[PDB]
């Protein structure tokens, strides 16, 4: 089904987990489909950006600072997940103006 | 039944120097001598209020191992969701 | 095709839990690598440790002469090898003589429109004849007992055992040089099998698999893939590279028509079945 | 012992966004973390659409509406987007 | 032959299962093998994973003369065991007649064109005639009597009790070595029964299920099957691997075609009907 | 038809203030209130029977709910009732 919808993410696993999440009696053949698809489009845009900081830091491997980075730097991403901790992120430099030398 | 010495005042572990740090990287400056203990108190209500969570899951398992997946919905039930822990 | 599994012993994984992972089935960085670290942990003197440093590391390493002239022409020669070419028609049209003739024209030189391979006949309608065979390969003068030694050959008897006997041929392909891959009244099965219009989905789930296995099969042996559809799905269309169409000229002399190509025109081409052989017809 | 885990597909993905760049065990953590999380809000929410309209059903017009209720602006069309896009091609 | 489901058990599944798996009315490893899951798990008390365990477990354990010479070398022989060979002709064309002799052939040592096994006569029209088999047996010096002891019969009221008498056949045919399978009239009753035009697909549906026991019938016990078409449906193409077209010369002697066979070509023979017998037509 | 807890706030409130009447706005918030931990308590327990592969929610299930929801002395009351209830039920 992953093949049929053009995906790279599992849509029989997805289904599976829906059956079993104990979310609805019955579950429609395109759900698991447009879950999965988001799935993926969300994990596109994370790996996009954190692509790009690692990157910017002269970095091949993707480590999770640069996801830290990624996340806080956008603001739609720094929404969705307001209230999520990323390990072994650490914080967007920041200084406060009226901390600085006059 | 070779237990480890008694664990006691173990907060204090939470140096001055190492609030600092954490102080720093949250950006602050200057840090007036009352700070650290206040965050020692801080710091243990935090902990306290998620590992009692974490030991109540632990618990309801049936466990005599706190895992790390007791701990990550422990926090998340807090409204402190933590990436990088589970499986 | 495969990264094989030493490779990632060069990434600082122990060679002995190398063994382990080749013991446990897994032979490439490829094959350990999308998987997940249960799989290794399973195997026994493999710690999660151990696991996840070869994950980790792991993710870091990663044409057939149709017999009938005219119809060549049609075909600009011939099967193309490595890929899938479906002949849709009426019963009696000669599909099954035609999957007769190709099992041999492809262990004919390629020089002589053959794919020099051996031919790999899946039959779900009984309709298997090694006589038949000899009568082609005495036609294009090929031995009747070697085109019999160059086709392996079993029935499928539902689409489970249809899909079941591509893990034969996957394995078997590699030990021996093929050419073709015949499936003669493919569709039956998921027609007897899936009935229900509940099931289209799922006949189609079913043919889907079927058919990406076979694209896998046909890119990794360059071999040409060859199934026969009656036409009393629309999966199919992307499936299929070239659509064509049979229907019945009255005694033995067939119509063949292009139904699809994407480079090819839509045309027509006639041919006729000979006792010998899938042929041009001759009038 | 075998444990499933989402590892093989974000690192499809991360091979289709940025081809030269690899992935630390611990930041492939961190992702697996993000889609198990997503995926519990947005069946969770897909869930109560359902019960609050009185459907046994979880369609993928529930998943729709879970996603446009969870995700700011432009990330919740690009989302919608490739999902319409799947499910259409899934049907055909 | 068959493989009696009692072999089922000594893989590991539990005789309760294998039990209900009976009364489902599968008798062997063969027939419970090459049946999907639902088959077995559709029977009172049996899970979905008892099924996967009888599927794996029991795939792992798993030419009768036509008495006329010249239609047996139009046939290269006489019937193949194993498959199903359609005669479809005309009233008074002897189907009856061919039936009876058929049901004594089979019982014929197989080097005299027989298959060394019992006969199965599926009425439908009454027909049934055991003084005609007596005839038969008498021709071929064959006892009669051990015709009518060889020979099961049932006449069939209706397409319900046509399927119903395959399972009595199933479970019978295991304890006795059959050769022969005969249904006279087989289609009346999807004629009688299922007589509207919306009704098409439902007697196709009941014709296909029919097919189907019958075909795994046959490669169950290795048996030839008999049914007879009058031609005043385009499933049975496929199921037939044999179609002959009967017609009459006057008297009675009576002219058979070859309208389909894969293998074989299209062809005539001449045969007659002889009180003994149907035996080659002597002019 | 369209289900409420209102008979049975009302109910209670004749148990511990017989004399005491309540609003329509007030039962409204009662209402909203009784849902609302019938939530709160029913997903955690659904959330406790995942998390340890049990396809049952039981009275321990609603128990460890309740002590993870419920502050202190609410808590330990709130046990305290359901396991009586529950015992008194039982015989």
């Amino acid at each position: 089904r992953s093949s049929r919808a053009g995906l790279q993410f599992p849509v029989g696993r997805v289904h599976r987990l829906l059956r079993k999440g104990n979310y609805s009696e019955r579950v429609g053949a395109g759900a698991p489909v447009y879950l999965a698809a988001v799935l993926e489009y969300l994990t596109a845009e994370i790996l996009e950006l954190a692509g790009n900081a690692a990157r910017d830091n002269k970095k091949t491997r993707i480590i999770p600072r640069h996801l830290q980075l990624a996340i806080r730097n956008d603001e739609e991403l720094n929404k969705l997940l307001g209230r999520v901790t990323i390990a072994q992120g650490g914080v967007l430099p920041n200084i406060q103006a009226v901390l600085l030398p006059k | 039944k070779r237990h480890r010495k008694v664990l006691r005042d173990n907060i204090q572990g939470i140096t001055k120097p190492a609030i600092r740090r954490l102080a720093r990287r949250g950006g602050v400056k200057r840090i007036s001598g009352l700070i650290y203990e206040e965050t020692r108190g801080v710091l243990k209500v935090f902990l306290e209020n998620v590992i009692r969570d974490a030991v109540t899951y632990t618990e309801h398992a049936k466990r005599k191992t706190v895992t790390a997946m007791d701990v990550v919905y422990a926090l998340k039930r807090q409204g402190r969701t933590l990436y990088g822990f589970g499986g | 095709g495969p990264q094989p599994i030493s490779r990632l012993e060069q990434c600082g994984i122990n060679a002995n839990d190398v063994k382990k992972l080749e013991e446990a089935g897994f032979h490439t960085v490829e094959a350990v690598a999308y998987a997940p670290k249960k799989e290794l942990i399973n195997i026994k003197g493999i710690s999660e440790a151990k696991a996840d440093k070869i994950l980790a590391e792991a993710a870091k390493l990663v044409q057939i002469t149709t017999g009938s002239k005219e119809l060549d022409k049609l075909l600009q020669g011939g099967i193309e090898t490595g890929s899938i070419t479906e002949m849709f028609g009426e019963f009696r049209t000669g599909k099954t003589q035609i999957c007769h003739t190709l099992a041999v024209t492809c262990q004919l030189p390629i020089d002589r429109g053959g794919g020099e391979g051996k031919a790999m006949y899946i039959d779900t309608e009984g309709t298997f004849r090694p006589e038949r065979l000899l009568a082609v390969a005495e036609r294009y003068g090929l031995s009747g007992s070697d085109v019999l030694d160059n086709v392996a050959y079993a029935r499928a008897f539902n689409t489970d055992h249809q899909t079941q006997l591509l893990y034969q041929a996957s394995a078997m392909m590699v030990e021996s040089r093929y050419a073709l891959l015949i499936v003669d009244s493919a569709t039956a099965l998921y027609r007897t099998d899936y009935s229900g219009r509940g099931e289209l989905s799922a006949r189609q789930m079913h043919l889907a698999r079927f058919l990406r296995m076979l694209l896998r099969l046909a890119d990794e042996f360059g071999v040409a893939v060859v199934i026969t559809n009656q036409v009393v799905g629309n999966i199919i269309a992307h499936a299929s590279t070239t659509r064509l169409y049979l229907r019945k000229g009255r005694g033995e002399t067939r119509i063949c028509k292009i139904y699809d190509s994407p480079c090819l025109p839509e045309a027509e081409a006639m041919f006729a079945i000979n006792a010998d052989g899938v042929g041009d017809a001759k009038d | 012992s075998r444990k499933e885990s989402y590892s093989i597909y974000v690192y499809k993905v991360l091979k289709q966004v940025h081809p030269d760049t690899g992935i630390s065990s611990k930041a492939m953590g961190i992702m697996n973390s993000f889609v198990n999380d997503i995926f519990e809000r947005i069946a969770g929410e897909a869930s109560r659409l359902a019960h609050y309209n009185k459907r046994s059903t979880i369609t993928s017009r529930e998943i729709q509406t879970a996603v446009r209720l969870l995700l700011p602006g432009e990330l919740a069309k690009h989302a919608v987007s490739e999902g319409t896009k799947a499910v259409t091609k899934y049907t055909s």
